[PDB]
């Protein structure tokens, strides 16, 4: 952030920056993820292969990373991020929970056992998944407000 | 013109076609009551043309129906008068906008 | 629904009428 | 001959100043605005002016510091605020600007010592002096000295009177870095105030523009659309040449990203095509989904978006195109064959289509309620929208708000001054 | 009034773009027109465009001397009218010269050549005629500015006074112009005067005019008014009797013959593309009629199996599926398709609840207007 | 606003053209041929 006009560019700067970017996606701060992306418009462009892997991963995340989970891993085994990619990998997304499986789709053990099964919430996915008077109280207040204006 | 009379007779039979579609809620593509092909060019085929404008007031379903609906609340003057009043009021608002623009400058 | 429709109509009409009784008539600098 | 236009144009300023002085002790905000407008359209119109501004009342540079040095309050502030207009319009761009800012600093020193008629005329002309500060800045480079002074003066703005130009200047500082400064808006969130008076009515729209920009940076389209549209609503002036084209570019790209497909019949303004046709090309490509054509147009029009601070947005849309297309398919049918939709969207295969549909279940297009069986994709839109119970709230609260907005009435009957 | 320009020549010129291979059909008549009326500039333009004509321009240049003779006659008659004490004889002479020029070519005939005659207008009817001449020539060359100016001149004051035939001619001219533009409601309304159309020079004949009238009406006009006006138009009936294919096409929709209706749509689309002054809009025409046919058919049924549509239309089923999908996406056809079950349903009525929809729509605009007024006036 | 550099016959019809701008390759006539081929 410091002006640091004398700042001598080093290949580390690009490598370290991507580590935040890769981590940021890991900590599901997606808004922050793009925030950093727009901070380095001159870096991403088409060069800076160092940080190119996370963006591809992010695109795959907004797209079907679930299928592309191992595609990006195989796209480049390492970019000085041998451990860096590890955090993301172990942080497998699980938003697919809003579906049916477990003798209803059966595919997507330990996963089927975690917290009893999947992540824990709901039940066995195969078996997982009006009133005016209540409106009366709420409406009553609203109507008076209109009258309250006609006071003065 | 005889043909027109023939359709006119069918037009007269339209009343009988009214008979078929007045007693029940229809729901019978079987035209046994009259004497015509069950799909005689879309059943009697008068329902199609009839359903347009001068109609028995039905909807048809294409899976067997002819259900009369009876639109009992088309004439709700609320909508028409409100729309007209809004139109004239926005005309007045435009007039007032011109007046205020001229008075200010 | 009908009651609230007429309510909106009357609200709009009151708005316009009170504006005209407003600035149209109140914005008289009179040099 | 040249004197005659000047001889007619530079004298009514004296009458305006006389009126301003007379009303100063009367007190302001009811006469000042007209004088400010006159100042502006004189500035657009812009020699002997430095000599004619000589100490109008008693009881270039040397002409600048001659009056006060000679026999000598809101009028003095206005005079000190409008000696730089000549160079400003002339935009000499030389060190003369470095000769101008001291007048601004002196004016800043002068106005700070004043205080509220000043807060109702000098405070607002402070807005245009800040505009000149920023101009004088961008001419050379950005600087936060203005930012520091503005932050200090925020507390004073919290006093009896408040102008909202300061938020606009803070946004100017943010945009100077542009895609680099993103914590600034994070601050602006909490620091946001009401400033509901909207007295200028142009600062409101101006700030709304960049608020929409920052919101769009994080892809919060659901509200970005409405804020940008509302901002565009408040722009009666011409503001055509390169002024609103940026706003339109941002709004349309955001919309395309969200999923809606606009058509040029909307705007098609005469003085926009030459600068906005690249967006037409890209939107036309998107509506179909020709990825090859999309990358073709992208690499052809590498600039503009890069120069418009929107390159990242289109780069990310280059994959949201799939959702953009799927919106329509989900809207049309009511019981979709997964394989068929896969073919329509040239998807890989059935499992890929199922996963895409699931990913799209989130929020937006009507629920799919995929059954994971022969039903495939259900997409059973809610029914009973007939002003009935189902739209009980839907077609009641809408009217409730549309009528509670009648506070225009109470405003109107609270406005009449009825002097004397 | 007179056949001043050649709309036939214009049609040939336009059509001589894609199917310009049959020189016999078009080039021969174009040469005939070139050697007729001393149309110097038109044939010179056609020459420089595509063809050279080599030797077969000297003889044209020879009649240019003939034009020069006429031009010289101008001088003579000019002075004869100029020396002549009687007024307006110079005006008539120069108007005739300008007419000869306009047949000769646009610029020379246009401009002062006519404007000067329009400067001296002893007779209101005569200057209205000059205005009509300017309008016709402008239309020939597709001069939108000239068309608008002539129309404004005619409808502003030249319209004043008792001249009914002038009114009819002006109505027909406006209708044709609006037809050239993609606005059809105006053209359909304006072609009400199909009873009294004379045999105007602009239109090839009565048949072409009635064909255009039926085409425009079948898009703009509505079913009740459709049966009232076109179906019961006596002269319309005679004309469509003259032309069988158009008659079958028209009656096919009203009497609900659909397959033949689609065949008619295909042939009429071909003709629409072929023609001039209408062709640029053929795609809009065909798509609009498709939308109209679907909307009409689906209106009767609250439910429908796509097999029924396939039977009613051509045998194929994919076409109807994709077309319904596209038009539903476009926001037309006010339906909701479904797959696997292969059924289509209807949607909300305009007057049932969409009354509320329309009321809210208008209320939004009114609210915006009042809000902006309040902001402006609230200092 | 200022401070911003950047910068029917031909209108009222962009929607129609763009909607099917890609299409018209069949002119509804190749469509007829394909239809009868069925």
């Amino acid at each position: 952030f410091d002006y640091k006009e004398q700042l001598p560019e080093s290949a580390y700067m690009h490598q370290l920056l991507g580590l935040n970017l890769l981590f940021l996606l890991s900590q599901n701060r997606v808004a922050e993820f793009h925030t950093e992306l727009e901070r380095l418009p001159a870096k991403d462009i088409q060069t800076n292969v160092y940080i190119k892997h996370p963006v591809s991963l992010e695109q795959y995340l907004m797209e079907g990373s679930y299928n592309k989970v191992f595609l990006a891993k195989g796209n480049i085994p390492a970019e000085s991020y041998t451990f860096f990619i590890d955090i993301l990998l172990d942080t497998i997304r699980d938003e697919i929970a809003g579906c049916i499986e477990k003798a209803y789709e059966k595919i997507l053990t330990d996963y089927a056992k975690k917290r009893g099964w999947v992540l824990g919430p709901n039940n066995y996915y195969s078996f997982a998944s009006t009133t005016i008077p209540s409106t009366e109280l709420a409406k009553q207040v609203i109507e008076y407000a209109r009258q309250l204006e006609m006071i003065v | 013109i005889i043909s027109t009379h023939l359709a006119k007779l069918y037009d007269n039979l339209l009343e009988q076609n009214l008979i078929r579609v007045i007693e029940p809620f229809s729901r019978v593509q079987i035209e046994h009551i009259s004497s015509l092909i069950k799909l005689s060019k879309a059943d009697v085929e008068r329902k199609l043309s009839q359903m347009i404008l001068d109609k028995k007031f039905h909807g048809i379903l294409d899976q067997g129906e002819g259900v009369l609906i009876i639109f009992d609340e088309p004439p709700v003057d609320k909508t028409y008068e409100a729309a007209l009043e809004t139109i004239q009021n926005m005309s007045k608002v435009v007039d007032s906008l011109y007046n205020k623009a001229k008075k200010l400058t | 629904y009908l009651a609230s429709l007429i309510r909106s109509v009357v609200a709009l009409h009151n708005l316009i009428n009170n504006k005209i009784a407003n600035r149209d008539a109140e914005k008289k600098e009179g040099q | 001959p040249p004197p005659a236009p000047q001889d007619v144009e530079m004298k009514e300023e004296a009458a305006t100043g006389g009126g301003s002085t007379g009303e100063a002790d009367g007190a302001a905000a009811e006469h000042s605005q007209r004088e400010l407008d006159t100042v502006t359209l004189e500035d657009i119109k812009e020699g002997k002016e430095p000599r004619f501004v000589l100490r109008a009342l008693r009881m270039l540079l040397p002409f600048l510091e001659e009056p006060m040095d000679t026999e000598a309050r809101p009028r003095t502030g206005k005079a000190a605020s409008t000696p730089l207009l000549p160079e400003v319009e002339a935009y000499l761009q030389l060190l003369v600007v470095i000769f101008m800012m001291n007048s601004k600093r002196y004016k800043e020193a002068q106005k700070i010592s004043d205080d509220t008629q000043n807060r109702r005329a000098l405070d607002l002309v402070a807005a245009k002096c800040y505009y000149y500060h920023a101009r004088v800045y961008e001419f050379l480079d950005k600087l936060d000295v203005v930012r520091s002074f503005l932050h200090a003066r925020l507390r004073t703005a919290t006093l009896r009177h408040d102008a909202d130009g300061q938020a606009t200047l803070l946004n100017l500082l943010l945009r100077n870095y542009l895609h680099y400064s993103l914590y600034d808006q994070a601050e602006k969130l909490v620091s946001k105030s009401v400033f509901p008076e909207q007295a200028n009515n142009n600062e409101w729209a101006r700030y709304l523009y960049y608020t929409g920009r920052i919101k769009a940076i994080q892809l919060e389209y659901s509200e970005a659309r409405r804020t940008m549209t509302n901002a565009l609503r408040k722009a009666p002036q011409h503001t055509a040449v390169g002024f609103k084209q940026t706003v339109h570019k941002l709004l349309i790209v955001v919309e395309l990203l969200l999923g809606e497909i606009p058509d040029r019949l909307q705007f098609r303004q005469p003085s926009l095509k030459r600068s906005l046709m690249p967006y037409f090309l890209l939107t036309q490509a998107v509506r179909t989904g020709n990825l090859a054509k999309f990358n073709q147009v992208l690499d052809q029009f590498g600039e503009k978006f890069q120069a418009d601070g929107t390159y990242t947005l289109i780069i990310r849309l280059r994959h949201n195109v799939i959702k953009t297309g799927v919106r329509m398919i989900s809207l049309s049918y009511s019981r979709i064959s997964l394989a068929d939709i896969a073919q329509k969207l040239q998807l890989d295969s059935p499992e890929d289509a199922e996963f895409i549909v699931a990913k799209a279940i989130r929020d937006g297009v009507i629920e799919a309620s995929i059954n994971h069986e022969k039903g495939y994709v259900q997409s059973k839109e809610m029914i009973d929208i007939y002003s009935t119970r189902e739209p009980q709230l839907a077609f009641h609260q809408r009217i409730s708000f549309c009528l509670d907005i009648h506070n225009m009435s109470v405003k109107a009957m609270r406005f009449p001054p009825k002097s004397y | 009034l007179p056949k001043n320009p050649d709309l036939r020549i214009a049609q040939l010129r336009f059509l001589l773009s894609l199917p310009e291979h049959r020189g016999d059909a078009a080039v021969r008549d174009e040469l005939m027109a070139a050697v007729r009326d001393n149309n110097m500039a038109p044939y010179y333009e056609a020459l420089c465009k595509s063809l050279d004509w080599q030797i077969d321009v000297d003889l044209l240049n020879k009649m240019k001397k003939a034009n020069e003779d006429e031009l010289k006659r101008l001088d003579e008659e000019l002075e004869d009218a100029e020396k002549n004490l009687g007024e307006s004889e110079i005006r008539d002479a120069m108007m005739a010269k300008a007419e000869y020029l306009c047949r000769i070519g646009d610029k020379e005939g246009a401009l002062t050549a006519f404007r000067k005659t329009y400067d001296k207008t002893v007779a209101l009817g005569h200057r209205l005629d000059i205005v009509f001449y300017l309008l016709r020539i402008g239309l020939f060359y597709m001069d939108n500015d000239l068309i608008t100016r002539n129309t404004e001149k005619a409808k502003s004051l030249i319209e004043e006074g008792g001249d009914w035939d002038r009114r009819n001619r002006l109505k027909v001219y406006q209708g044709l112009y609006c037809v050239a533009i993609r606005d059809f409601k105006q053209a359909a309304e304006l072609f009400l005067d199909t009873v009294s159309t004379f045999t105007s020079y602009e239109l090839m004949d009565y048949k072409t005019f009635v064909t255009y009238t039926v085409y425009v009406s079948m898009i703009a006009l509505e079913r009740p008014d459709l049966r009232e006006k076109v179906i019961k138009g006596a002269e319309i009936l005679e004309v469509l009797h003259s032309l069988p294919a158009v008659r079958q096409y028209l009656f096919s929709l009203y009497e609900c013959r659909y397959s033949v209706f689609f065949q008619s749509l295909a042939v009429v689309e071909q003709e629409m593309k072929k023609d001039w002054l209408f062709a640029p809009h053929y795609r809009y025409y065909v798509r609009e009629m498709r939308i109209h046919a679907y909307s009409q058919l689906l209106e009767s049924y609250r439910s429908l199996t796509l097999g029924y549509m396939a039977e009613a239309f051509g045998v194929g089923v994919e076409f109807i599926d994709q077309e319904l999908s596209r038009f539903i996406a476009a926001g037309r056809l006010h339906c909701k398709i479904d797959k696997v079950n292969e059924i289509v349903e209807t949607n909300r009525p305009d007057s049932k609840n969409w009354q509320y929809q329309e009321t809210i729509k208008k209320g939004d605009l009114l609210l915006n207007r009042v809000q902006k007024l309040s902001r402006v006036i609230n200092m | 606003e200022k401070k911003q550099p950047v910068d029917e016959d031909n209108w009222d019809d962009d929607n129609v053209e763009d909607d099917f701008s890609n299409q018209l390759r069949a002119e509804l006539e190749k469509h007829g041929y394909k239809m009868e081929t069925s």
